[PDB]
């Protein structure tokens, strides 16, 4: 199971859009049109729409799949991370997006969720005190998010591994078929407020 | 093998047609927004909703002249800037090459077809995170587009331009490479 880690240093208000920019970019690449199966086992694939998202707290624009429900799902759990970050303080958090297949297991054991890929975005929130803080921050993280999306595209293009196309009965072990307008790969979004760890040895 | 390559030629042709749409619509000053369909139509290429602009289609077909990328022959979409002064400036050259090396194991049709779909998705993403994007929407300046076909010449970019890899897709006829060089 492959892992990629990204870091962003962002102001408090810009944490939501910065996360949506990362999550949507990954899920745009990690989803397809919905499958409509025929009794013969064949299936058609629907069309995915995309739309631009202008960020307000960041001078930045990203592309997400045009599913209104997927957006509501991520904005909600991004808000869970946002609220948890401010309830805690100082010694800083991370959100994780993981894709997994469902494997069948003999009774009594329930089905195995087997990750094939996970993304972790570590978040550092900085405090600002003049208005020049906020404006140059709006520019600076936008340029930083450009680097991240470029790095996401460049790991996504490795074509490392992908689960094989499921049959009509296997479909819910590979895809999240619960949405109206896109079927992502089965994904899990959890977050975690971590501690701050020092640095030991230079190595100068 | 004759039908499969007839299909692959079509896939590459419409991939090239669609990259030109994606690149030009992203330099269009306005936000782009399309809608998914569970009951799609027969002209939603690569399972993506990309509306064709006729005029752009026209000179994508005039540039290609009924031909497809290949050896030493790579399609280029040049994004430029004419200011109030009138001096031109090459902002980005978008380059769709077709490398020599092949992938005889990659199973046409839809392995290639699905991977080209992902590349158009990567292209939609990368087309907004290059500085010519924010420039094209903050509108004094005007953006010009132009498509041509052969070897690529990066001279108008100026010394020290950066390049972005959008991604690659291997085909039995050669591996497609999509990238951008920008000043």
């Amino acid at each position: 199971c492959r892992s990629e880690v990204l870091e962003v240093s962002v102001e408090g208000r810009q944490v939501e859009e910065a996360m949506l920019a990362v999550l949507h970019t990954v899920l745009l690449h990690r989803s397809t049109g919905k499958f409509h199966y025929a009794a013969a086992g064949t299936y058609s694939i629907g069309t995915v729409g995309t739309q631009d998202v202008d960020c307000d707290f960041i001078d930045f624009t990203y592309v997400r799949v045009s599913s209104e429900e997927l957006d509501r799902a991520l904005r909600k759990v991004v808000g869970e991370f946002k609220d948890a970050l401010r309830n805690s303080g100082g010694d800083l958090g991370q959100m994780s997006l993981e894709f997994y297949q469902k494997k069948k297991s003999r009774w009594p054991f329930s089905d195995e969720c087997i990750p094939w890929e996970v993304w972790t975005v570590k978040v550092h929130v900085v405090a600002l005190a003049t208005e020049q803080e906020r404006q140059i921050c709006r520019e600076k993280v936008g340029e930083k998010l450009c680097e991240k999306i470029i790095n996401i595209v460049e790991v996504m293009n490795r074509h490392e591994y992908l689960p094989k196309m499921p049959t009509q009965s296997e479909v819910d072990n590979v895809f999240d078929t619960g949405l109206r307008d896109v079927q992502p790969y089965l994904y899990k979004i959890s977050f975690q407020i971590t501690d701050a760890l020092g640095t030991s040895v230079t190595t100068t | 093998n004759s039908q499969d390559r007839k299909d692959l030629d079509k896939f590459i042709k419409f991939f090239a047609l669609k990259t030109v749409q994606v690149i030009v619509q992203a330099r269009l000053g306005e936000k782009i927004c399309t809608r998914s369909s569970s009951s799609p139509t027969g002209s939603d290429w690569f399972n993506l909703a990309i509306k064709d602009i006729p005029e752009v289609t026209h000179e994508a077909k005039k540039a290609l002249a009924g031909q497809l990328p290949a050896v030493g022959r790579s399609m280029c979409v040049e994004i430029s800037l004419k200011t109030s002064e009138g001096d031109s400036m090459e902002l980005e050259i978008w380059c769709l090459e077709m490398n020599e090396k092949c992938d005889k194991e990659i199973k046409v049709s839809y392995t290639v077809y699905n991977r080209l779909s992902l590349l158009l998705k990567s292209l939609l993403a990368i087309t907004r995170v290059t500085p010519a994007y924010r420039l094209s929407r903050k509108q004094e300046y005007v953006i010009l587009y132009r498509i041509y076909f052969g070897e690529v010449q990066l001279s108008g970019l100026g010394e020290g331009f950066q390049t972005v890899r959008v991604g690659t897709v291997g085909t039995p006829v050669g591996t497609i490479t999509l990238s951008c060089a920008y000043r």
